């Protein structure tokens, strides 16, 4: 049932060995020197199919034949609807994200930039400390 | 009122937990598949292993009744072994779950004498194998406590490595087979101690002139050794 | 920390409320709503906690193991909690 | 001399439990005296 | 009906999910589960940055039961093992902040 | 079953494998110095070792040395009954119990504290449902 | 299905978490709860251990015998042949006899067919055996004859016979009434022991 | 080494543990003897104190915890049980040397003195005896 | 490729691991610590003082004494931030819609 | 010791002494009697055999720790010496100090006697062994020193040792007292069914 | 470890033991009658055995031939589905319970009559004995 | 003699007993452990048709 | 167990309760006179009169 990562295994795997993937990004393409444009902020307007489509399939589930997991996806849906709204809000209104909105940057600053030389782990303190010595 | 809506989201996007997982649900989000752990790896029970005993690959022998089914190692394991972190490794010498020997006692004076004559401990039958980080957090600390007890001590790191390699091994629940791994830093530390008693306490002897054929070839060079 | 005294708690609470009324209960009633709270929350540890180790315990695993396969470590766990809180509250 | 249960190279020989034994010989023996040549033999 | 539990519950299955498909070399797996890790939740989202700035007794619980969940120490390179963490963290603040943990086996 | 076994293996020479042994080895005999040595050292007074002297002085604690018929074959013995100690109190421990079944401290504690922690972060979340619940019941 | 063994400390406790103080009423009161619920478990799980068990054995002894194609006291088998069920229940219920319309050749055959059947069914330790074999015997003895001639030779013999066959059946009457007698009881005691450990349960106390 | 053996160090691990068995069992039924008979005492008298008093009927110390044997002790030349830190080469001992027209001791290899193995190879094992100055063969 | 790790090198495994896509701070793999016997002993030196268990209880604190915190989420604070804005709103970065914000923090990170 | 076995029949009986006739109702009292009484029974096993065997096993710890001359705690051990006494009580319920009698050297002695000793007694699972090695580390720190500047800087390290020290002693005690209490318990219980055995064997019925 | 074993004993032949083999005993071969007498038979139309009939007259109980490819080679296999018939009640015995300890009929007979009789003797002799203390008793 | 193989009849004794001791330790698994899920479903549940 | 054709001969018969495994030995070396030739005297040769010791005491 595996697939082989090297069919080929005493050839394949000396001649070209497959590396360690990245999955931060895909790497293969151009990097977006600009943000993503903020999105239309939503509102319960656009909840109409998702609300209507629990009712109906909370209603045949107490009949029986629906089952759970319908009830579980449509109710995840019309919950991710109503959660947009509700992130849209704490996002417009707190403050602290309004800084993080309008956060921009680029590739060359990050480059520039010599924070990563204090990224090193500190050190656990001393056993003794627990009876104070 | 259904039950568990948000707490499945590995069912309603398709991530599976585990390759046998992926395999089981069809989600075919593992491009290696999987190579399922057979069942005498996944369970079993303690087994006797040195060829100089009579009963070897045989089931150990309990006072409770207990199934005879012996886990298996993985003797021929294949060429690429994608993960190789303890997590899949530790499936080739234990099972996860622990041993299938464990029993259930009718009364209490019956585990009190299993206990009282060495054929009991529950921190050997009923228990799973440690995880990486458990072993590790154990280490640590363990590490911590020697140091605290002398930092000026030779023999230190190598008791800090029998603890290492008794607790890798899984001595909770293989301590025969696991102290058969660590009796060699055992022993390393036992000579650490007298060669720093004997530093301490100054110990030396009278060495004996050299001999006349400590060079077994007049061109060849008498490294000087302490 | 009994059944019967979180029952008795929450009772007192219902009835605190009753008395205060729906405006100013959050304000005058709230640590008996500690003390229930607190209750049933001892309850539901001693009756649920065995299914709580056994999923951290598969957590720890990576969900490997046999009785972690599928979603019975966490039904049976999210199954105990409703059926304290069906015991306790009504 | 931190798990008793899992050492069993550092524990006493089963004749120290047995609380029955000029000079008398020792009551309190190790197991890890086997990994020394001339512990119980001499060194003649 | 059970929220807060549900959505915990989830997350701590997601992050073995990570760290499995991290071990078997599955990047389309284990970016799956970064992106159904329960993003759109208005109070973590709100108790983040009071996670950031809190001090003291309440942090050290949140330390101390983040390191009970996952005590190993993420790469401080990787930024989707450290966003994880923050998620976590914040997530268990909002709980912590609406109900303190009581994490002694001794009380009463 | 094990006493006056068969021949299970065979037993041969290779060929031209070498011997050492000439016509005479059976005449041949061995011989040590260490006799005459010792009857050469007791007629001069030569210096004598220190296993002849039954006290050991080579650690703190008193040994005796117990002779084997002759002073080159000896073992020294330790003369004290050692007194042990043990910093521990009594009946504080029952390790044939399993303790994670039990409630209590001491079942938490054979637990962990990770245990313990996840417990109590339920509890709160669990918690945080109910008085969601009680609210919205107590509002109607 | 089980579940998975419980978590344990990856640090040794050895004793640190002794009680350092003795105990209460209340946690006194509380054990001896504890020991009493346990004891309540204990034979709990005796009864349904051995009503799983009998309940197992008896459904699978069942299924062999309706394999075998076999048949008792209570004839409640349908495969069987007609003359067989005849057979059968003239040695159970009835009285076998050997009919005038038959030739001597055919009586004997059927005798002997009655024999055979009864001897692979009877064994030597059967109480019935004995007295089945000397009636077929006198029927054996008797074969040129009529029944009513027949009748005041075989009768003496007959009386045992069915003697012992009522007898067998009493047994099997009483037999099922006093298993489903002991049966109810045990059943009713158990439920009562589940709703003792039901209110003990409420009055548990502890974390 | 009859010190050893009598500690159970030259047994098996299989021996151990049923000697153990065997303790255990008598031990069981020792017990299970002894409230036999105190139960039928004390019913025929209907008194507490007769039980009580076949507490104390049948402790010299305990069964030993646990064992070390001699099969627990890893052998083996490529065996990683056994390697520590690696041993120099000016101090590793060297094998012995043997080559000639005649014969030599590099066609094979013998083994240890405990892990041992054949120097002959699979095709003319069963020819050994051609390989031979002189045969003794097996008694059977 | 990968091949078998015997039993004899489990514990260098478990401070060396083999490289993953998520692996560890090799680095602070030994700086983990967790006590287990944090609060036993914190009881036991509070009742040998002469506490009772109620003043123990109050004067308990959890354990400073476990692994040190990530220091990114201290230095990449705002960055961090903003990419869990975009994750909120874009449904967990789904097609490469935080790519921006994740970018920059492996660069800041990293630096080639 | 043990009575010989039971005799059985010679002859097989198979059903032969089978009921033919349901049980009555004073036969099933009588069983429900026996019922009770066989449970009585194995309570009461359990509870003689638990205690017999922590009797004998922890009668075999004494004389295991007596032949090994062992002192704890609770120092109850007539064979040591005066000086070893001394110091074990010095450790266990008083102060370790050097004195200014004595000579430096032999103040280096008395300090490496108080650390073999209680290396030897406190493992390093015990919690009380960091402190009694920091308390003993600060002596061999201040060894040229008289006690009253000695006092001022050691207190800190042996505040923490007599703290770990009467937590466990606090330990000793509480667990002598709950284990009493639990035996009493138990005991009284045992008691209890005895009686109740006695009446049921007064009211059984049967031969 | 069966399969593929190694010569344990060892093979050989005795001084002038006998062979009985000529030199063209490799070129001699084996001949049956059988085939060309089947032939025969069956082209003479000579008398069939019954074994070409696959039903069987043998018994009373219907029995039909197998045959393996060949009329030579058949076995008989019954055709009946057997009723099977017990003269027993059921439920009448327990045999995992002890019978001899139970106090009753079903009792005394997993017992002995021999067993009952010398309890009824031993109960004649105490009634003797208890009337005579009887008597006495209340004549005073 | 495949057939002979099948019922057992080239074992020995102590196979057919190890043979039996193997279906009597599964068999008292999986019962106890039926046992336990039982106990647990019919405890939370608080009903003994459960157990039934 | 008594056949050479096993491999736990003279071993005793495990039983899924714990029993004493030391073995009843029948009289293999017998001598010459045997006054008693009765059946009570001769069975004592090949089993114990009260019975082997492997009985169990179920707790359930
Ligand atoms: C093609 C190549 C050409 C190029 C050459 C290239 C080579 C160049 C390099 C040189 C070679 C170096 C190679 C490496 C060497 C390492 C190998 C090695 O040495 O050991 C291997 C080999 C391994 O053996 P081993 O199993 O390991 O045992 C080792 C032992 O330490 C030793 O074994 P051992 O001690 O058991 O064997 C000794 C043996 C033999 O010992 C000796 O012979 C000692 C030497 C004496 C020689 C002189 C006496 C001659 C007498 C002749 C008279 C006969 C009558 C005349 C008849 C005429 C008609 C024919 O003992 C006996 O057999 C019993 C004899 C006991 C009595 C002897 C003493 C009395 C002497 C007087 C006789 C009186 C008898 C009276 C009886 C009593 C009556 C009352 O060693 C030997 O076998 C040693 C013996 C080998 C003998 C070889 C036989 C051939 C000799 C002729 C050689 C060619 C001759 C050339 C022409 C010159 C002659 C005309
Ligand atoms: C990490 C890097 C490492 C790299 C590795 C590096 C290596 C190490 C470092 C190397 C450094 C460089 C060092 C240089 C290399 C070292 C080599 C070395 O050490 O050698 C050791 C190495 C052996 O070492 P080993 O450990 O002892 O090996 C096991 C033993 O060798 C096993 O012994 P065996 O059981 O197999 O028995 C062998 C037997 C073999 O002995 C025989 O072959 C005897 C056969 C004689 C039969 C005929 C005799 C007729 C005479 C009868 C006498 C009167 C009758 C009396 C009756 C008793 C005597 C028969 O015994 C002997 O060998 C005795 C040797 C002493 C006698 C030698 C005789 C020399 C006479 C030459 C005559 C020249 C005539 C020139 C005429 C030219 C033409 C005009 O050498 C060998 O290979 C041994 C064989 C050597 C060949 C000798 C053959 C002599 C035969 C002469 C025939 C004469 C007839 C001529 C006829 C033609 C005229 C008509
Ligand atoms: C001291 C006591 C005095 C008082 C006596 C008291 C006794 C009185 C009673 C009599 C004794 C009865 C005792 C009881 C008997 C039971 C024992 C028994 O029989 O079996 C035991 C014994 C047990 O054997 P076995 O293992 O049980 O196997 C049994 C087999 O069934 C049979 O074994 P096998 O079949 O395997 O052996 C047969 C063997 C021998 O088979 C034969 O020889 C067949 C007979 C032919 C003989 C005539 C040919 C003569 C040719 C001579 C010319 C040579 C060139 C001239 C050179 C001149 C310079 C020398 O086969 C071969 O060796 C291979 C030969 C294949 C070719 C032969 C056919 C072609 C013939 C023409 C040759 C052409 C060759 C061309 C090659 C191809 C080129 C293209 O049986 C045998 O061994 C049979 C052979 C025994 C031969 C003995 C050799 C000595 C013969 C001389 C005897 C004394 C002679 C007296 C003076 C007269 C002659 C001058
Ligand atoms: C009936 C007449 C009897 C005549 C007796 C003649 C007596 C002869 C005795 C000579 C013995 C000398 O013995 C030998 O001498 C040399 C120095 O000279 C010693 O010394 C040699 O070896 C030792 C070490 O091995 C070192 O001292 C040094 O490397 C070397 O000089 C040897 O250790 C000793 O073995």
């Amino acid at each position: 049932v595996r697939n082989q990562r090297y069919p080929a295994s005493p050839v394949q795997e000396i001649f070209l060995p497959e590396p360690v993937p990245f999955v931060q990004f895909d790497q293969t393409a151009p990097s977006p020197n600009s943000p993503p444009a903020p999105l239309p902020s939503p509102s319960l307007s656009q909840c109409e199919e998702q609300k209507d489509r629990y009712r109906d399939i909370s209603s045949m589930f107490h009949r029986g034949v629906a089952g759970a997991e319908q009830v579980r996806e449509a109710y995840n849906s019309m919950a991710k609807c109503f959660r947009r709204v509700s992130v849209a809000e704490v996002l417009e209104s707190d403050p602290a994200f309004r800084q993080a909105r309008n956060f921009t940057m680029d590739l060359k600053q990050a480059e520039d930039d010599q924070r990563y030389k204090q990224l090193q782990y500190g050190r656990v303190p001393s056993i003794l400390t627990k009876y104070h010595l | 009122s259904i039950l568990g809506a948000e707490a499945f989201p590995e069912l309603l996007s398709k991530v599976p937990l585990n390759p046998q997982m992926d395999e089981d649900k069809h989600f075919n989000k593992y491009k290696w598949g999987n190579e399922p752990i057979p069942v005498n790896r996944r369970t079993g029970s303690r087994m006797n292993s040195s060829i100089y005993d009579n009963r070897n690959h045989e089931a150990v022998r309990h006072p409770w009744s207990t199934d005879a089914r012996t886990f298996h190692p993985n003797d021929n394991p294949e060429a690429d072994r994608i993960n190789t972190q303890y997590s899949n490794m530790v499936s080739d010498s234990f099972p996860e779950g622990g041993f299938s020997d464990a029993p259930r006692f009718s009364s209490n004076w019956e585990r009190l004498l299993a206990y009282h004559h060495g054929l009991y401990s529950p921190e050997k039958f009923n228990s799973t194998t440690k995880t990486a980080d458990e072993i590790r957090l154990a280490v640590n600390d363990f590490a911590a406590k020697v140091h605290a007890d002398d930092p000026k001590n030779a023999c230190k790191y190598l008791m800090i490595e029998e603890f290492k390699c008794l607790q890798s091994a899984q001595a909770r629940i293989d301590p025969q087979g696991a102290a058969t791994k660590c009796v060699k830093w055992f022993n390393e530390w036992r000579q650490c101690a007298w060669d720093q008693e004997k530093m301490v306490k100054g110990y030396n002897y009278i060495e004996d002139r050299r001999a006349r054929k400590h060079k077994p070839y007049i061109g060849a060079p008498d490294l000087q050794y302490s | 920390m009994s059944v019967f005294e979180a029952r008795s708690s929450f009772l007192d609470l219902e009835q605190c409320a009753r008395a205060a009324g729906p405006q100013r209960w959050e304000a005058e009633c709230q640590g008996v709503r500690q003390r229930a709270l607190q209750a049933a929350a001892d309850v539901m540890s001693r009756e649920c906690g065995a299914y709580g180790d056994s999923f951290f315990q598969c957590y720890r695993h990576g969900f490997r193991l046999e009785a972690c396969q599928g979603e019975k470590a966490t039904m049976q766990l999210l199954r105990c909690q409703r059926m304290v809180a069906d015991r306790l509250v009504p | 001399p931190f798990m008793w249960r899992q050492r069993a190279y550092c524990a006493p020989v089963p004749s120290a439990f047995a609380s029955q034994q000029g000079v008398r010989k020792p009551l309190l023996r190790s197991n890890s005296e086997s990994l020394s040549v001339f512990s119980q033999i001499p060194d003649g | 009906s059970s929220p807060h539990m549900d959505r915990l519950l989830g997350d701590l299955k997601l992050l073995a999910a990570y760290d499995s498909a991290a071990g078997w070399q599955e990047p389309k797996a284990m970016e799956s589960a970064f992106q159904s890790l329960s993003w759109d939740d208005a109070d973590v989202l709100k108790a983040l940055p009071q996670y950031l700035n809190c001090r003291g007794e309440q942090k050290r619980r949140v330390d101390f039961a983040y390191a009970a969940l996952c005590p190993r120490p993420v790469d401080e390179k990787d930024p989707k093992q450290t966003l994880m963490s923050l998620w976590m963290k914040a997530r268990l603040f909002s709980y912590d902040q609406k109900h303190p943990f009581v994490l002694s086996p001794f009380a009463a | 079953s094990m006493d006056h076994g068969m021949q299970y293996s065979s037993i041969y020479w290779e060929t031209s494998h070498r011997t050492y042994l000439p016509f005479w080895a059976s005449l041949t005999q061995k011989f040590s110095w260490k006799i005459m040595d010792d009857q050469i050292r007791s007629f001069l007074r030569l210096p004598k070792p220190v296993t002849t002297e039954p006290f050991v002085f080579s650690s703190g604690s008193p040994y005796i040395r117990r002779y084997f018929g002759d002073a080159d074959i000896s073992v020294p013995v330790p003369l004290h009954a050692p007194a042990h100690f043990a910093f521990v109190p009594t009946g504080t421990v029952s390790p044939w119990e399993e303790t994670g079944m039990e409630t209590g401290p001491q079942g938490a504690a054979a637990r962990g504290a990770a245990a313990t922690a996840f417990r109590a972060v339920l509890e709160s979340a669990w918690k945080c449902d109910i008085d969601e619940q009680i609210k919205e019941k107590l509002h109607s | 299905t089980a579940l998975p063994p419980p978590p344990s400390a990856n640090v040794a406790v050895s004793f640190t978490a002794a009680p350092a103080e003795p105990l209460s009423r209340g946690e006194v009161k509380a054990a001896s709860l504890k020991l009493e619920l346990q004891n309540i478990e204990r034979e709990l799980k005796d009864w349904w251990m051995s009503r799983k068990i009998l309940r197992d054995r008896n459904i699978g002894l069942f299924n062999l015998l309706q394999h075998h194609n076999f048949a008792g006291l209570s004839v409640n088998n349908a495969k069987l042949s007609d003359s067989q069920r005849v057979m059968w229940t003239d040695l159970v219920q009835g009285k076998p006899d050997v009919e005038d319309k038959l030739s001597v050749d055919a009586r004997e055959m059927k005798v002997d067919m009655y024999e055979k059947l009864f001897k692979q069914a009877a064994d030597l330790e059967n109480p019935c055996r004995m007295p089945g074999v000397a009636y077929l015997r006198c029927l054996r003895d008797t074969l040129t004859e009529t029944q009513s001639a027949r009748r005041s030779s075989c009768l003496n013999a007959f009386s045992s016979f069915d003697a012992c066959r009522t007898g067998l059946l009493k047994q099997q009457s009483a037999a099922v009434e006093n298993s489903l007698v002991r049966q109810n009881m045990a059943d009713v005691r158990a439920k009562a022991l589940f709703e003792r450990r039901a209110v003990l349960l409420d009055l548990v106390e502890g974390k | 080494a009859q010190l050893h053996a009598s500690e159970g160090f030259w047994d098996s691990e299989s021996e151990q543990q049923e000697a153990r068995l065997q303790r255990h069992a008598e031990h069981r039924n020792d017990l299970e003897t002894t409230w036999e008979e105190a139960l039928r005492e004390a019913t025929l008298a209907r008194n507490f104190d007769v039980l009580v008093s076949y507490l104390n009927h049948g402790q010299n110390g305990i069964p030993p915890s646990v064992t070390w044997n001699f099969n627990a002790m890893p052998y083996g030349k490529e065996n990683p049980d056994t390697k520590t830190f690696p041993i120099p080469d000016h101090e590793q001992p060297y094998r012995a040397f043997s080559l000639g027209f005649t014969a030599n001791n590099l066609s094979g290899n013998w083994g240890d003195y405990i892990d041992r193995q054949d120097n002959k190879n699979a095709l003319m094992r069963p020819a050994r005896m051609m390989f031979t100055d002189v045969f003794i063969p097996t008694t059977k | 490729a990968a091949s078998t790790i015997p039993i004899s090198q489990w514990p260098s495994l478990l401070y060396a691991p083999p490289s993953s896509p998520a692996n560890p701070a090799v680095e602070a793999l030994p700086e983990m610590q967790f006590d287990d016997l944090h609060y036993p002993r914190q009881m036991l030196l509070c009742r040998g003082a002469g506490y009772s268990l109620e003043q123990c209880n109050r004067m308990a604190q959890p354990d400073a004494r476990v692994t040190p915190e990530n220091p990114a989420e201290k230095l990449l604070k705002e960055e961090a931030v903003a990419a869990i804005a975009c994750l909120s709103q874009r449904e967990g970065g789904k097609d490469e819609q935080c790519r921006y914000y994740i970018e920059r923090m492996y660069k800041l990170a990293n630096k080639e």
